[PDB]
């Protein structure tokens, strides 16, 4: 019924920069929508809930934004240590969907 | 408090597995929702299916996996997750989630457990 | 070819009120009897046509509008009435035809835990003109220094979560909203009822 | 000659609402224009005369009342309304021409420690005949022993002090309100816009 | 603008009597006044803000009474140690003012 | 908190003089108001001039000393005012005080200083 995509594929700038990443979603999807990470050989972490909240120890370089359609997240610094993978989940209506979660975002911080 | 999964090794193309999650510290009160997850080695996040631990359990199923795979409830510390006919592209790491809102859904997956590989091969 | 109302009345989870969903019903047939079975507890007040003569009439194009807000914030979902919902998160034109329903759904939208996924918008420049949704999370300046993104004092997030508390009346408990925007206009008849 | 507009709503410091301030306005030329650069987000809602036509009308005599109060209260300050501040504080004529203004000073009248310097009645023997003023501080009997001066229970002090939250909306916010007051008399006319 | 005055200007009374002093002013100051009190030698140090607030760890004796153009400050009962000079301060508008503070009133305990 | 006063010497007529107003415990900050005011000998106080602490002060000034005074904040913990064309009747105590509310002008002082004494004579 509902499906995301997530883009860019992959990203990167130096360690001074902000990252931005784009989910839009087919139809509205209001304020449902959580962002996840994932490092390498670890499960995902939530990071962002309800797409503005952060989540419970998460360091606050993560903002989210949008609503409706399209939603970003955007860190603001990164420290070589955010490298990893970024996702977006709808939340919303799970009756009839292929997949909840978007394409995965690799983020490449070059120290 | 974890979800350690068990019940993962290699299965000959057209078998059956049947995974377990256990719950640690814990046990599968009414409040919250399970769910499960895949992963392919170097692609996204696929979701499977998700079952409520409550009175009347609202079992729900991907589109991709509508009648290959079939999940239930069977302890007070157990969910138990089994496919059939596993393919060459059914390889990949499963993770058993809990999710936060009993909404008839995979709501936002505050805990997660360390995944357990399951391989395809002759 | 039966209208589509069991997917907007039935639906899991509702939008958040500053973020409200708009559906498009056309091309099918609208029946009314339905609506006790799907939402308990209705309350059918409504503007520009009369309910009891519903059923014999024939509707140009339908909007449902859909959300969740406070029991006691019902009143302020009509044309003329003035309020933090009416002026920040849903203005509706004073000359409104179409009819609106609201049903309480403590047993549905409430957690024990505490709801905080519910959001409505509460600073705001300036009044919303009827039908416009304001989507956007800029840090709200209160002072006069210039927030530069920090939400410190004088320096406000524009969204807050509702709070529901059902210990308390029902003013502090969850309803769901749903605005049906009727018509009639040059184009002919699509949407008639049974 | 023009009206001093400018010393009554820029003014830095307004009266508190139970001893409102009270101004004559008298043979000046009334400029309404300026009301836009000195009075953000106003409400130029009123009553007895078209506000946009005020520019060709020529006013008898103009009394200007100004004070600040609550957000929420604002919609008090209106011909038979009933209330707090309806009774004790400022109560308007039946009959009542002229028209209120009423804009945000959340810049302006808003400390961090707490605004404590801006006060209104809340105990009185009998509602306020229109347009009276009460100063009285004596301390109020609400029980069958006299209070004799003393503030213990059941004796209370008849006047309380605003605890504006910005926090809050701005149900919780101080709002400035000038109310002026025309009229039609014997007299020739002195007051006309531009 | 504001003119105010501050009468009279000087007391004596007992040590069990009350005093009252009265500050008027020239145009309309609402509730926005201050009592101060100077002993000889002294910076003086504020007793009544907002004309009815009492001051941080001021004895319970001084009431203030009164809004609008006139005010009274009343002592119910001298101790001796209330022998000072009281000051009313408009602090209502001062654009363009000579002096906010009223005349001074000295106060003698004939005890 | 304190606000001790320094630069108050006897002064023949018609000169400048240049007092200072320095605070210990605390800077400066924007929130309060700074203000100085005078006391004759055998008179009562007398406003002479205030400062705002913040972005942009509003100084202020009583009529009988529209020019003659200049009052300027110097530093983080620093406000100095200077007289000129000094006379006999100048001679008084100067106190440095320090509002409470910033709304352009001389609210509640509700801290004082020591002041100084200025003695102008031939």
């Amino acid at each position: 019924d509902i499906v995301m995509t997530q883009t860019p594929a992959s990203v990167s700038e130096p360690v001074g920069g902000t990252v931005t990443i784009k989910c839009q979603a087919s139809e509205s999807i209001s304020n449902w929508l959580a962002w996840y990470q994932q490092k390498p050989g670890q499960p995902p972490k939530l990071l962002i809930y309800a797409a503005f909240t952060l989540a419970s120890g998460v360091p606050s370089r993560f903002k989210g934004s949008g609503s409706g359609t399209q939603f970003t997240l955007t860190i603001n610094g990164v420290e070589c240590a955010d490298a990893a993978t970024y996702y977006c989940q709808q939340t919303y209506s799970s009756r009839d969907v292929d997949n909840v979660f978007g394409g995965g975002t690799e983020v490449v911080v070059k120290g | 408090q974890s979800l350690e999964e068990s019940g993962g090794d290699l299965v000959k193309p057209g078998a059956s597995l049947t995974l377990t999650c256990t719950a640690s510290g814990f046990s599968f009160s009414s409040g919250y929702d399970m769910c499960w997850v895949r992963q392919a080695p170097g692609k996204g996040l696929e979701w499977i299916a998700c079952i409520g631990t409550g009175s009347s359990g609202n079992i729900y199923y991907a589109s991709w996996a509508k009648g290959r795979f079939t999940i239930s409830k069977t302890s007070s510390t157990t969910v138990t997750l089994q496919m059939t006919s596993l393919t060459a592209a059914d390889t990949a790491t499963y993770f058993c989630a809990r999710d936060d809102a009993d909404y008839a859904g995979p709501d936002y997956f505050n805990l997660w457990g360390p995944g357990t590989l399951v391989t395809v091969s002759s | 070819n039966l209208c589509p109302f069991d997917e907007v009345f039935n639906a899991t989870r509702f939008a958040s009120v500053y973020a409200w969903n708009r559906k498009r019903i056309s091309n099918c047939v609208a029946d009314y009897s339905v609506l006790y079975n799907l939402a308990p507890f209705f309350t059918f007040k409504c503007y520009g046509v009369s309910p009891t003569k519903l059923n014999d009439l024939c509707f140009t194009n339908v909007y449902a509008d859909s959300f969740v807000i406070r029991g006691d914030e019902v009143r302020q979902i009509a044309p003329g009435q003035t309020g933090n919902i009416a002026d920040y998160n849903y203005k509706l034109p004073d000359d409104f035809t179409g009819c609106v329903i609201a049903w309480n759904s403590n047993k549905l939208d409430s957690k024990v835990s505490g709801n905080y996924n519910y959001l409505y918008r509460l600073f705001r420049k300036s009044n919303l003109k009827p039908f416009e949704r304001d989507i956007s999370t800029e840090i709200y300046q209160a002072g006069n220094k210039p927030c530069n993104g920090v939400a410190g004092f004088n320096c406000y997030f524009p969204l807050r979560s509702y709070s529901f508390r059902p210990t308390y009346g029902v003013g502090h408990q969850p309803y769901r909203v749903v605005v049906l925007s009727f018509e009639l206009l040059h184009a002919p008849a699509t949407v008639c009822g049974p």
